[PDB]
DNA sequence: CTGGAGAATCCCGGTGCCGAGGCCGCTCAATTGGTCGTAGACAGCTCTAGCACCGCTTAAACGCACGTACGCGCTGTCCCCCGCGTTTTAACCGCCAAGGGGATTACTCCCTAGTCTCCAGGCACGTGTCAGATATATACATCCTGT
DNA sequence: ACAGGATGTATATATCTGACACGTGCCTGGAGACTAGGGAGTAATCCCCTTGGCGGTTAAAACGCGGGGGACAGCGCGTACGTGCGTTTAAGCGGTGCTAGAGCTGTCTACGACCAATTGAGCGGCCTCGGCACCGGGATTCTCCAG
């Protein structure tokens, strides 16, 4: 395959058409989805790798979007990529603001 | 196909309204801010699907679809994914 | 059905590639897909203007790694280059 | 004796909770006349897919609590640890509302 | 030299058509330029986006009807609209 | 003059190339330009004659992009339609917060 | 006889010269030479057109006044006229500039 | 040659961020207000300086002209009028 | 000042069940392999526009005094909202009915890319005013004491 | 609470000067008259998936009732920054010089669409069981009212 040709695990063809089929330019170039396909499989691992630390650190063996959610938003990166996006059964990452912590001794 | 419709917006409760704020990491709700939530919420929902039956409208078809919906989210820079 | 594309059975893939012993859910991986998706028609939005630009008519990884290196924030930029430069040669080398 | 908890044992532990949960809150059927009554204004006799009403509720229910967030920090920057309207009103205007 | 087009002589024409006696100045005007070239490419690129759902590859005047009708707010959507329906129909009609 | 063929002051050939040459759909229909034409020569028609009216008020005969700077943000909609906008040389409109006002 | 006036007339009749007035007013060569050495780290020996310093001027411009007029908004909504750089950080949080 | 220049911060004068608070409409200033600004002006000029070099050096040209700073801050949401595009 | 009800919260254990994961056919989109005009790297000029430099004036920036008013912490005082029992009450759920409208597949056909030539619309380029900045002198509008 | 310096600000009047509205020329992109394949309007159907109703339970909502703590007005006291005047001082100007690189135009060439046969690869249908709920019981921890 040409993600084996590559070295990848991302469809080449399935970018490709879709870089031609959305009226991007006239023309597209030779190994621009290669490039392409490898920038999104390194983002897929980090968000994907930062769940599954998530995912045995609070005690399941599946992902589910709660993880995406507290995932995502606890890198500074990520969450600057994606600052204007809600994702469904997220929730909220837990913040306190300190004066509602209690004034006790 | 006469459904008839009015005075749903107090149908978001008091309790509703206080769940989601506490949500939000709120401690203590004055009295006027469930009237002005309704509001806000009201604006809002008014905006997100004034914009959504405008693409229902386009294709010619009746029934609102959740890529409507989705779509017309993201046009507002509110996008919001699991749903397509 | 209407045979409807995905990204699903790629996100699981790499999935086994980084935890391989974990699953995923459903809407999750609904969620993902809809990220790849979202970056995607970001960067093609972007090589498409960053292209238009230059009077130019053609998308070739040069332009690719200038949108990277626009929305990719920093140290998200520089790996995403590396592994782009890595396929891009890896690639060449056949 | 009476028993009570505090004005802010609930609050607080409450907050643990539904920060801590993920579901969605506000119930589904008044929701849905909701949007419906709100649709026949643009439009008479709509249908809508189940799951795009759970996805107004889900946007909704975000931009509502993103915006107790942000009147959070509002009326905070006023030492004050009360919601008030008029805080309502300046994070709506600070971000480009009214 | 190498010739360039803008708006200039058109906004110049409406501004002769609204308060005719009444003259411009050269950064208005080429403010004007690139508002309309702004305006030109939201409206645009809301067709590409809405031809982009429904499985039509083609931009008619119907599409620019629905993303006038999507950006514009309100009245001068309802005006907007209405002169394009003007111009479709004055324009067919002879 | 295919302006004069719909009644219009737009280049319809001109916008009609813009719309073929920037990759939107594979192909453009006829009625379009027209369309989009219209429509720009609406919003460019009153946003000239705001600053027409508030370009007389400072007794001036050349608009500046002052007067397209408050001519743009009196009114609310077009003042909606730019609010991301900033205009270069165009400064503020005289907003004045009640509580600065000397009040004895 | 000092001929002295209060503290904010000179305020107020500035606020109502400079926000009646439209020019540029960062000057030139300071702000040329700020841009080149921030311009200088992330490549090295460089040439600008004026007008795009002139253009830098301007996001200069409407980013700060707006930035003050959220900041002000912000002093004013904790019953002050006097802005302090807590209200910098607050209307820059909720722009979401962190 | 290659020049060097140090120091330019500075350069922000404190009655020019009067000035822009004047603009604004803010009555008094305190204290600590004008490193913060030029703070603030020193992250916004990073960012939008950064994007402009992507553009420029993406034609492989020395030099920065104004319709790449314009696209710079089109993107950034900051559309700005007034120099073309 | 420090110690117990006791109530909410966290730690194992069988259950179930169903949604996550996997397997078997299988249409079709990737793939491979040639062409081909052409977009674009590439070389070279050019001249023009950015950078450098030097002297002069000076608006603007800098810095010292000063005072008052703006920030802010304490004090009291009220009330609105938090908390919890009690009623109710309408939301949730299962299932049953009906069809209107989405998705599909086909049918027919008008229509908008594509070509080639034809010409005037706008656009580069001199040009010379009338609109505005700039003094320049001149009488109001409101500020600020001091009464 | 009024009156007057005074003082910054609004109101004619010239005046140069130059930025814009304008006239001359040109050339190429708008347009005009054809063709042609295909995108899409338009019909009809399949069925499914939205709507509707109805009964049974009940978690949640409503509501009444303590009560206390959180908003907020007053108020005193400090400090820091706005105001204004003498000092400096480098920014603006304004010309002068030099050449690096934007931009142009031409050269030559390696490369993406066009078809077009070939095929396994991802996808839908269809199983199948293990991980998350999920009660269900039980020791921990934290809070709140006592010392």
């Amino acid at each position: 395959t040409r993600s084996s040709r590559a070295g990848l695990q991302f469809p080449v063809g399935r970018v490709h058409r879709l870089l031609r089929k959305g009226n991007y330019a006239e023309r597209v170039g030779a190994g621009a989805p290669v490039y392409l396909a490898a920038v999104l499989e390194y983002l897929t691992a980090e968000i994907l790798e930062l769940a599954g630390n998530a995912a045995r650190d609070n005690k399941k063996t599946r992902i589910i979007p709660r993880h995406l959610q507290l995932a995502v938003r606890n890198d500074e990166e990520l969450n600057k990529l994606l600052g204007r996006v809600t994702i469904a059964q997220g929730g909220v990452l837990p913040n306190i603001q300190s004066v509602l912590l209690p004034k006790k001794t | 196909h006469r459904k008839v419709l009015r005075d749903n917006i107090q149908g978001i409760t008091k309790p509703a309204i206080r769940r989601l704020a506490r949500r939000g990491g709120v401690k203590r709700i004055s009295g006027l801010i469930y009237e002005e939530t309704r509001g806000v919420l009201k604006v809002f929902l008014e905006n997100v699907i004034r914009d959504a039956v405008t693409y229902t409208e386009h294709a010619k078809r009746k029934t609102v679809t959740a890529m409507d919906v989705v779509y017309a989210l993201k046009r507002q820079g509110r996008t919001l994914y699991g749903f397509g | 059905k209407t045979r409807k594309e995905s990204y699903a059975i790629y996100v699981y893939k790499v999935l086994k590639q980084v935890h391989p012993d974990t699953g995923i859910s459903s809407k999750a991986m609904s969620i993902m897909n809809s990220f790849v998706n979202d970056v995607f028609e970001r960067i093609a939005g972007e090589a498409s203007r960053l292209a238009h630009y230059n009077k130019r008519s053609t998308i070739t990884s040069r332009e690719i790694q200038t949108a990277v290196r626009l929305l990719l924030p920093g140290e998200l930029a520089k790996h995403a280059v590396s592994e782009g430069t890595k396929a891009v040669t890896k690639y060449t080398s056949a | 004796k009476p028993h009570r908890y505090r004005p802010g044992t609930v609050a607080l532990r409450e907050i643990r909770r539904y920060q801590k949960s993920t579901e969605l809150l506000i119930r589904k059927l008044p929701f849905q006349r909701l949007v419906r009554e709100i649709a026949q204004d643009f439009k008479t006799d709509l249908r809508f897919q189940s799951s795009a009403v759970m996805a107004l509720q889900e946007a909704s229910e975000a931009y509502l609590v993103a915006l107790f967030e942000d009147t959070n920090l509002c009326a905070i920057h006023a030492k004050r640890v009360t919601i008030m309207p008029k805080d309502i009103q300046l994070a709506r205007r600070i971000r480009g509302e009214r």
